[PDB]
RNA sequence: UUGCCUUUUACCAGAACCAUCCGGGUGUUGUCUCCAUAGAAACAGGUAAAGCUGUAUUUUUU
RNA sequence: UAAGUGAUCUAGAAAG
């Protein structure tokens, strides 16, 4: 897709077109591109699809401004919190959260 | 609490040497002391008062029985003392 | 009482705000230290054919990251970047109360 | 105060050397803050053996050199 | 400056150098729907637009449990285990045609 | 720092800047534009003193008033401080008088 | 290098070097002011008060 | 289901 790193998948061998003729010089050679393609070709098929990462956030506002952060959240395209942990005694909400990154 | 024992813990993994009421020395790297002297060497040699030599692997000795315990010149710079 | 409370109007942020002609904009504005040479000549670099524009890259993230968001940055300092302060203080003629904030578990 | 560190020592042969030039053999099974040694008995230093399982007292030992390393 | 859009200094400008961010400028971003209503009706215009191998996987997934039989069960030799492999393999293909 | 310690340095009447914490700070939300605008001059001449460090003369203990006690010219009184202003008033006067009058121009 | 500008001073605002200034310590002397005045005591150990340590049955002295 | 927050140069006197 973008000759960027591929992730979360299999590489299963369905058949392998080898000549008759044998030389190691083209056999090899021809192999390490001709894999590279299919596999390109197995990703096409498989309708391929971009994984972007998420980091996992951490936010420790005070008790007050969660919403501010949930608002903030809510502007960025993904974005999750999952939990507003209390950290018992202090004001603060540490945010688990995502946010790609 | 007692400087000597102080002396003795800190001498620990130097090649000391460790002589008993009986007379026989001994010349080791020390392994471990407490408050009573109850110490242990590794790789030790051990010479009666005859003169015969007997190498030995690991010796665990008793601080009653032991007499005197000599330490290498360097603990005499640090630090320890103050 | 707080320190943290001047994020982007320390000395060193005005600093590279007038470096980067960048106002933040409750903060002060210079001439340039630079003449803006735009001659970048549509080159393959920074293009908006070849970028993503997910983020906006505000100004405010400029003097914060000088020398990442900010592209050829010159005489820019460095800026702290700082822990959060809880410290609070009674009001009512009380002492030592846990008053704004919440109870252990146990 | 302290207890001695024979967990080393634990389940070894150790030759006792105890008082008046004499010797004690056997596998170790126990021991306390008197460095009173529990051993599964064995021969006196030809060799001979006396009592399945031995209780040495503290005073005694001169030494315990360790058979098995 | 701020977002990179501020004029670059007061002087010489011969003006405040004051910026309004334009509310036309929401209006431009958001058409998102305006462009349903084109792109909508476009997308409405242009609306309505092995076996072999599965076989191959099971034959080899067959024999693979039968290695491990073979594991579990009285074959140190790897004849015995060849042979009784070969037997599921011939059978499998038997099967398949 | 003013009153985290409890000892300190005089500094001069001059060298205190209370107006200064309130331009260094955030402005107060719901000001009108001009307030603003004079916040903002003021944290650029901040801003600029911040930035070119004059550090002073290493040699020069020699203050101007010093050297002038040092001569037998000079006397010092304590004095009132609007008589002080007074006579300044009045010097002043005599010689920007005395100076235009040698200049020629006496009208 | 800019800007108001079209002459300059007087200026705009940035840069780089530089200086001047209003101040600051620290140390050493010297002075000025205000308060003051003894040329010899420990050892043998007491009297009294201040600093630290102490509270026989296996590894120290029973 | 979501608009509408903020960025605000200046600034006069002499002689010619
Ligand atoms: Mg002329």
């Amino acid at each position: 897709l973008a000759e960027e790193p591929i992730y979360g998948v299999q590489y299963k061998l369905l058949s392998i077109s080898v000549p008759s003729d044998v030389n190691i010089d083209v056999m090899k050679s021809q192999i390490i591109p001709l894999m590279k393609k299919a596999c390109y070709v197995g990703l096409l098929t498989a309708i391929p699809i971009l994984l972007e990462p998420i980091y996992e956030v951490d936010i420790t506002v005070h008790a007050p401004l969660l919403p501010i952060v949930e608002e903030l959240m809510k502007k960025r395209r993904g974005s999750r919190i999952y939990k507003t942990i209390k950290v018992a005694g202090t004001p603060l909400l540490e945010v688990r959260g995502q946010v790609p990154v | 609490n007692g400087i000597p024992v102080k002396l003795l813990n800190e001498a620990q993994g130097h090649i000391v040497s460790l002589e008993l009421t009986t007379g026989a020395t001994y010349r080791g790297k020390l392994v471990e002391s407490e408050d009573s002297m109850n110490v242990q060497l590794r790789d030790v040699i051990a010479t009666e008062p005859q003169g015969a030599v007997t190498h030995m692997d690991q010796i665990f000795v008793r601080g009653s029985q032991i007499k005197f315990i000599v330490v290498p010149d360097l603990l005499k710079n640090a630090p320890l003392f103050k | 009482t707080d320190k943290n409370y001047y994020y982007l109007f320390d000395k060193k942020s005005f600093f590279n705000g007038k470096a980067l002609n960048n106002a933040i904009p409750g903060g002060p504005k210079f001439e340039p230290l630079y003449p803006r040479e735009e001659e970048e000549d549509y080159n393959e670099f920074n293009s908006i054919d070849r970028v993503i524009f997910r983020v906006p890259i505000r100004s405010e993230y400029k003097v914060a990251f000088p020398h990442l968001y900010n592209s050829r940055p010159r005489s820019v300092r460095i800026p702290w970047y700082n822990n959060p302060v809880s410290c609070i203080i009674q009001n009512d003629e009380e002492y030592d109360t846990p008053a704004l904030f919440f109870d252990p578990s146990l | 105060v302290s207890t001695p560190e024979l967990k080393k020592y634990m389940d070894k042969k150790i030759l006792l050397n105890i008082n008046g030039s004499r010797k004690v053999a056997g596998i170790l099974r126990g021991y306390d803050i008197f460095l009173n040694v529990v051993l599964d008995d064995a021969m006196e230093i030809n060799n001979h053996q006396l009592g399945l399982q031995t209780v040495i007292r503290g005073n005694s030992i001169i030494s315990l050199e360790a058979l098995d390393a | 400056s701020y977002n990179g859009i501020g004029l670059k200094s007061a002087k010489g400008s011969s003006t405040s150098g004051h910026v309004q961010r334009s509310l036309a400028s929401n209006n431009r971003r958001r058409p998102q729907g305006s462009q349903q209503q084109r792109q909508q009706r476009q997308n409405a215009i242009k609306k309505a637009s092995i076996e072999t191998h599965m076989e191959k996987r099971e034959i080899e997934v067959q024999v693979s449990e039968l290695r491990d039989r073979l594991e579990e069960e009285e074959t140190l030799s790897e004849e015995q285990i060849d042979k009784k492999c070969e037997a599921l393999r011939a059978k499998l293909t038997n099967e398949w045609q | 720092f003013p009153f985290n310690r409890t000892k300190g340095k005089m500094v001069r009447a001059q060298d205190v800047a209370l107006a200064k914490k309130w331009f260094l700070q955030h402005p107060d939300e719901e000001y009108p534009v001009k307030v603003k605008v004079s916040y903002q001059k003021l944290l650029k001449n901040y801003v600029l003193n911040e930035l070119h460090p004059t550090l002073p003369t290493n040699h020069n203990k020699t203050k101007l008033l010093k050297s002038l006690k040092n001569t037998k010219y000079f006397q010092q009184t304590t004095i009132d401080w609007v008589e002080a202003g007074l006579q300044l008033c009045r010097q002043g006067h005599n010689m920007l008088n005395l100076l235009i009058h040698r200049k020629g121009l006496t009208y």
